[PDB]
């Protein structure tokens, strides 16, 4: 299994998918139409600001 | 101003060349969702209105 960690604003959570729009899914980051995994995320915006 | 939903406008374009990449340039979209036609391949095809 892998694992990749980062913080990130929370309010474009939903651009972090196969084939996804925004800034996170085209220009930053993309995942593959071949995914077989799972997202975690969790609230960072008092321990980290 | 932009005019409100009660009364919309609406304005016709044709009789011209266009380029989108530049509308990148006035402000970062928030959604930018096409529907019917792939958001990249917006340049390679002609419409008539």
């Amino acid at each position: 299994v892998y694992a990749d960690s980062f913080v990130i604003r929370g309010n474009e959570v939903s651009q972090i998918a196969p084939g996804q729009t925004g800034n996170i899914a085209d220009y930053n980051y993309k995942l593959p139409d071949d995914f077989t995994g799972c997202v975690i995320a969790w609230n960072s915006n008092k321990l980290d600001s | 101003r932009f005019a409100s939903v009660y009364a919309w406008n609406r304005k016709r374009i044709s009789n011209c060349v266009a380029d989108y990449s530049v509308l990148y340039n006035f402000a970062p979209f928030f959604a930018f969702k096409c529907y019917g036609v792939s958001p990249t391949k917006l340049n390679d095809l002609c419409f008539t209105n």
